[PDB]
RNA sequence: CAAGACGGACCAGAGCGAAAGCAUUUGCCAAGAAUGUUUUCAUUAAUCAAGAACGAAAGUCGGAGGUUCGAAGACGAUACCGUCGUAGUUCCGACCAUAAACGAUGCCGACCGGCGAUGCGGCGGCGUUAUUCCCAUGACCCGCCGGGCAGCUUCCGGGAAACCAAAGUCUUUGGGUUCCGGGGGGAGUAUGGUUGCAAAGCUGAAACUUAAAGGAAUUGACGGAAGGGCACCACCAGG
């Protein structure tokens, strides 16, 4: 038998006891797995049983919880379990570019736009998931939706203004 | 040929899946990192620049070194991901992610997975100047 | 608001206003007579004292020092004046 | 749903188009 | 133009008799051709195996390093050089709300292996507060530091290194420093989270015995 | 093993400093705000020329060091990119005195709405904890005061408006005081003086030219761009 750990931060405790009935029934009907909720460490264990098959699904398994844990929506989660080829890479703003402050706070600015216009748009058209941490920014995606989101949010906090990244990202979309 | 170990108990190793922006490391040696089994790098698979780094090239070279350990004994190994580090990425890239997903497809039994990346108190100055990002 | 007796407050918001900002103002400090375990003197203490007072006869500690009121040895017996 | 949008994207739309065109006694 | 594996020999490496699993794996190493003898590669080799590899019931976010030195046909034989913590619970223990509080010390214990520590103490928010975090003060700070400083000096100094791992089982110096620490202000996850291992006296056959038994 | 660098995550509605600025532990040195005071002196005070002290980064002279980064410079691809790398980046000893050195917003003082959060100090109080702690003490909980940093809100008023609890108490115009402006260019130019090794800083016009220069919010046209729909006077397969 084979087990995995999942550890949970204590800001993402609220909504995985919310969004908990649409979380385990997906891996007992369709995965056959059981999991618990450990409490008193908590963790998130994924463990094998008598009722599993399909052994490549345990490690999509591990990245299904592990993509609620960063933040990703329920609904995004679930797209990784039918699909078989989608990978997730993060990385920090200032990877990039030494920014300090009131730069740091604008980069993120930038990256949303007026109420997530700018995500949006660039999460529509190279039909990734991107979410925001405080300075890590997670993309799920097919391996060369990645490159072209990852270019799109780095010109972004360059200070190319988004209307400019806005008009590029849909002429790159006809490719 | 092979480690003088039972069916009952499994021979453990080490990889170091060294997944930079260019290509990805398979590299397998013993536990205490001296001896050296298998390296496989992105170069060895696909003789093109274009997928250098792609999944498909670590997916190649994470098998490729599945069926080299087979006949030497080791169906079980640890897990030790790693990304650029220092001035650089740390988050290892999706490279890992590939290569781990691939390995695993032999059906050897896995050990330990967790990060191992150059993590500085602080680093040095970075190879980008203050204006530079990646692109 | 906007009207009140500014020349009669309540005696709770006199006790509760700065020492400084009452209508006429008057410290929050007292003088008290301490009993010293040790014999039966009486000695005149300052609330806010900031020197170790120590007794006339016993030439034992009485108050330490703090950042506010003194802070009396533990067994001695206090009452304040007035 | 990404893999809703994916499966849309890679998938065909069909269905919904009404061509018009074109005895006892 | 010729396998170096099939030329490879193997050995089987075990740990101590302190833990209640002794063998930890096996280990790859090249023949003796004359130039180089294999007992002399294997005298410089470190591993690294987890405090769960070693024992059942026991947690597994500590990490062991168990220097290689001594084989005896077929038989290898390990010591304690160090210990670490696995990056994965700390980075989930360090929240955002609380202090954290450093202490290292270099000790040396009753037969020369001179150690350096290195501890980590959080602050603990309590069960009806109000406010959101629970920050300590700089004299609370150094007042903790210096009571971390000494508690874990004295129980490594008068101790020789049986008993001493023997605590690092169940980290019973964090259970000491948070319990201690109670009066000045409540300690949230204290953890010795690095062992460190300088000077190294001349090496000797005798106390290596009762380790492996 | 060595060499230099720099102190992540903790790091914030935070704290200190006259500003520039300030983050590993520990020891020492001399400082400082705020609080507490039924302590001492008794007007000793506010504001500014020159002067004086300090003044990020870069830069100029002498040494020490050069890990990383890297203006110039040499190659390769195409001013964007990559490799190597001088001066510089680090320390001490002297200069230079400039920044979007920002709240684009002199300093001192009086008055004028609300709320609940934070940092320090002080006061008061039922209770929980240090395995029901054997009194105090730290850690929380509730309330109040003072001085701060910083939000949200308001027909107090103000404003060209964006907005401002000051940018309010302004035609119902006088609390004290310093600097400085007078349509846009010519122009921080010419000349003079002065300081600086130099680079340059400080002060600084006129002739002439022109009817504008500019500031605050709001959309609407706007060649078009992205989505759908219909058509054998559109196409596909064909006659």
């Amino acid at each position: 038998e084979e087990t995995r750990k999942i550890p949970v931060p204590a800001n993402r405790y609220t909504p995985l006891k919310e969004n908990w009935m649409k979380i385990f029934t997906p891996i007992v009907e369709h995965l056959g797995l059981q999991i618990r909720f450990n409490l008193k460490s908590r963790n998130v264990e994924i463990r094998t049983c008598k009722e599993t098959k399909d052994v490549s699904a345990l490690t999509k398994a591990a990245d299904f919880v592990k993509a609620f844990i960063l933040g990703f929506q329920v609904e995004d989660a679930l797209a990784l379990i039918r699909l078989d080829d989608l990978f997730l890479e993060s990385f920090e703003i200032t990877d990039v570019k030494p920014l300090k402050g009131d730069h740091l706070s604008r980069a993120i600015g930038r990256i949303a736009g007026k109420g997530g216009k700018t995500k949006f748009t660039i999460e529509n058209v190279t039909r990734t998931r991107i979410v925001l941490a405080d300075v890590k920014v997670h993309i799920l995606g097919s391996f060369q939706n990645i490159k072209m989101a990852r270019t799109a949010i780095c010109n972004l906090i360059l200070g190319n203004p988004p209307s400019k990244v806005y008009g590029n990202i849909r002429a790159v979309a006809s490719r | 040929l092979g480690p003088q170990v039972a069916e009952g108990e499994n021979v453990f190793g080490v990889c170091h899946i060294f997944a930079s922006f260019n290509d990805t490391f398979v590299h397998v040696t013993d536990l205490s990192g001296k001896e050296t089994i298998c390296r496989v790098t992105g170069g060895m698979k696909v003789k093109a620049d274009r997928d250098e780094s792609s999944p498909y090239a670590a997916m190649l070279a994470a098998q490729d070194v599945a069926q080299r350990c087979k006949e030497l004994g080791i169906t079980a190994l640890h897990i030790k991901l790693r990304a650029t580090g220092g001035n650089r990425t740390k988050t290892p890239g999706p490279g890992a992610q590939s290569a781990l997903r691939a390995l695993a497809r032999s059906g050897m039994k896995i050990g330990r997975i967790e990060d191992v990346t150059p993590i500085p108190s602080d680093s040095t100055r970075r190879k980008g100047g203050r204006r530079g990002r990646r692109l | 608001p906007l009207a009140k007796d500014l020349l009669h407050p309540s005696p709770e918001e006199e006790k509760r206003k700065h020492k400084k900002k009452r209508l006429v103002q008057s410290p929050n400090s007292y003088f008290m007579d301490v009993k010293c375990p040790g014999c039966y003197k009486i000695t005149t203490v300052f609330s806010h004292a900031q020197t170790v007072v120590l007794c006339v006869g016993c030439s034992t500690v009485l108050c330490q020092p703090t950042g506010g009121k003194a802070r009396l040895t533990e067994g001695c017996s206090f009452r304040r004046k007035q | 749903p990404l893999a809703d949008q994916i499966l849309a994207g890679n998938a065909v739309r069909a269905g919904v188009r009404e061509k018009r065109r074109g005895e006892e006694y | 133009v010729v396998d170096p594996f099939s030329k490879k020999d193997w050995y089987d490496v075990k740990a101590p008799a302190m833990f209640n699993i002794r063998n930890i794996g096996k280990t790859l190493v090249t023949r003796t051709q004359g130039t180089k003898i294999a007992s002399d590669g294997l005298k410089g080799r470190v591993f690294e195996v987890s405090l769960a590899d070693l024992q059942n019931d026991e947690v597994a976010f500590r990490k062991f390093k168990l220097i290689t030195e001594d084989v005896q046909g077929k038989n290898c034989l390990t010591n304690f050089h160090g210990m670490d913590l696995t990056r994965d619970k700390m980075c989930s223990m360090v929240k955002k709300w609380q202090t954290m509080i450093e202490a290292h010390v270099d000790v040396k214990t009753t037969d020369g292996y001179l150690l350096r520590l290195f501890c980590v103490g959080f602050t603990k928010k309590r069960n009806n507060q109000i406010r959101k975090t629970s920050y300590a003060q700089h004299q609370q700070v150094r007042q903790i530091r210096k009571k971390m400083m000494e508690i874990m000096t004295r129980e490594v100094q008068t101790n020789d290194l049986k008993e001493v791992v023997n605590k690092l089982i169940p980290d019973s110096i964090g259970k000491d420093i948070e319990k201690a620490c109670q009066s000045i202000y409540p300690l949230h996850d204290v953890f010795v989270r690095k062992v460190k291992m300088l000077k190294k006296p001349k090496f000797e056959l005798g106390k290596l015995m009762e380790l492996h038994g």
